[PDB]
């Protein structure tokens, strides 16, 4: 899955995904992709949030639209996006996922779960102080 | 001004590039978000975007998209899209050409051709392989619960108990 | 303020009947949902619940249901069920049977076959004829924009121009 | 479309919907009823809620996901649902669209979005206060 966020200069936002799924999926199975503040979500007077993982998890959480409520209420970018995992964690300890923020002044970050598996997650960014697509990284709480 | 700003999931640097490219172009947020998704549909990105990945339990690749307007709020969003390659193409003409938020199935498929998309096998000789090898493990993994026979060993079709 | 509580939207009171029954011969909230849900669909509440109404642009009518279990947070659903009368009833064989949330189509009509469930037409002389009269109206109202011929005005195919 | 909202004696709840969709709507289309969050919700620790109306412009703001959130927050079940139809009435003032909450305890709410069409929403409600189930109104804002 790829969930990517986008803020024009004029300060519009944007969010997607796509995705082919889990592998041997249940024929006609959908993720969380598809669903809006699940897979992306996007809002101009907040900012926007993608995430990527187990989508049949994530998408009863709905952490791309908690992640911009958070950032709607101040939150840093960051912040909310562990505040996020942290909820899920709550749950499903074992949960594969990880989510990405940015607020409407361009500051972004990131969360996933820490799994013996999983214990660091990598998103790229671009900016007009980056020239270069750079990839950040991000270690799982 | 740190504006403008892409971000997204995994080190898809190929996709964050078109998404740049885009916006470079004088290209819209949206412009930009479809550039960097079908940048990974095409590219197949970790075998977790486009075709050729993925295979259900029929062997068949199923893809899933969205894209989302910040400033109205419109979202237009492909589920179970069949035999179509550009998935968030498919969605963006949704958000277009509708005033729906969600088409899914064989149904989505047709929408698709009307928009002027081409109908297409999705499976290649790799994901036909990633299949065979897993009916091989006797479906395992597999998302079934509680049904006959026990899915944690056998494959299908199954049965309620 | 005392427990049980059922609430459901509209003044379908069957539903809410059925629902408390249930509720009153031990059986789950889980039990409760369905069984009110499951009245609507055979009791067709309002034309927009069940087979027999709301006929999309094709004369076909396809079912959205879902069901939640607040305890686990488990969730079963089904978008664009085909075929099948008691979508709530397959929602909920997804929850139990699967470890995914939501299936789809054509696909999700497979599935509830599997669990027991009968694949028969959804249509009515009574939705059959709302189709046909809405195509001699020349397909108004629609859900189309930015299209042509004028979707306003015409039925389809419909083209981006 | 029907939502529907239970809390068993034992304090569990679960929520649920069930609908044909809109009439005329395009082949293959989706609306707010089985996605999470969107037309309904159910958490044990903070109260459930279902929404119907236009699913289209309804599965753009989680409603019932929202509506649980507030409740979470401990707004009044009625509060948390009237504040869900404000947020939606500032996108959309024309929408088409009622929601129903209700908390842990047994309290429950509802509210809709006024249109010259629409004034009032009726729901049913069955307690053990009450030994049939009674038909409650609420006057749209
Ligand atoms: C579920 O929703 C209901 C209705 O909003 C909540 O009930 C209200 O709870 C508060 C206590 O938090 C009660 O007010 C307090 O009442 C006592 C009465 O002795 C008074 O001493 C306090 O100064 C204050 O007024 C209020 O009466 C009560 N309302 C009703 C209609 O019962 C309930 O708390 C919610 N449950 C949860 C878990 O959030
Ligand atoms: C965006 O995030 C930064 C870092 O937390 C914060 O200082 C800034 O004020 C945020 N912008 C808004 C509008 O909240
Ligand atoms: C872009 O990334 C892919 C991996 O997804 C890599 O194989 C390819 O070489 C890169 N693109 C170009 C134009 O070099
Ligand atoms: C269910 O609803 C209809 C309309 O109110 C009514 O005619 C019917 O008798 C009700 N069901 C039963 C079992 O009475």
């Amino acid at each position: 899955t790829i969930g990517m966020v986008v803020i024009h200069k004029t300060g519009h936002i944007a969010a997607g995904t796509s995705t082919n799924g889990i592998k041997f999926k249940i024929h006609g199975r959908v993720g969380d992709s598809p669903i809006p503040g699940a897979g992306a979500y996007a809002d101009d007077t907040a900012g926007a949030a993608a995430a990527t993982g187990n989508g049949d998890i994530l998408m009863r959480f709905l952490p791309s639209y908690q992640a911009v409520e958070y950032m709607r209420r101040g939150e840093d970018p960051t912040i909310a996006c562990q505040k996020v995992i942290s909820r899920i964690q709550k749950h499903f300890p074992e949960f594969f996922g990880a989510v990405i923020c940015a607020n409407v002044t361009g500051s972004y970050g990131a969360a996933c779960n820490k799994l013996s598996t999983f214990t660091q997650f990598s998103f790229m960014v671009y900016n007009s102080e980056k020239n270069q697509p750079t990839e950040e990284k991000v270690d799982c709480i | 001004s740190p504006l403008p700003l892409v971000v997204n999931t995994w080190p898809f640097k190929n996709a964050t590039e078109a998404a740049w490219r885009a916006l470079a172009s004088g290209g819209s947020a949206l412009d930009a978000v479809e550039s960097g998704c079908a940048m990974c549909e095409r590219e197949q990105c970790d075998g977790s975007v486009g075709f050729g990945g993925s295979p259900d339990e029929l062997g068949e690749t199923t893809l899933d998209a969205m894209i989302m307007d910040g400033t109205t709020m419109d979202v237009g969003a492909v589920g179970d899209l069949r035999r179509i390659k550009n998935a968030i193409g498919v969605a963006r003409k949704v958000l277009e050409h509708t005033t729906h938020t969600l088409l899914v199935g064989e149904s989505a498929t047709t929408f698709a051709q009307s928009m002027g998309f081409i109908n297409e096998d999705l499976s290649t000789s790799a994901s036909q392989a990633l299949h065979s090898d897993w009916l091989a493990r006797n479906c395992q993994p597999n998302y079934w619960r509680n049904v006959i026979p026990d899915p944690s060993k056998y494959c299908g079709p199954y049965k309620p108990p």
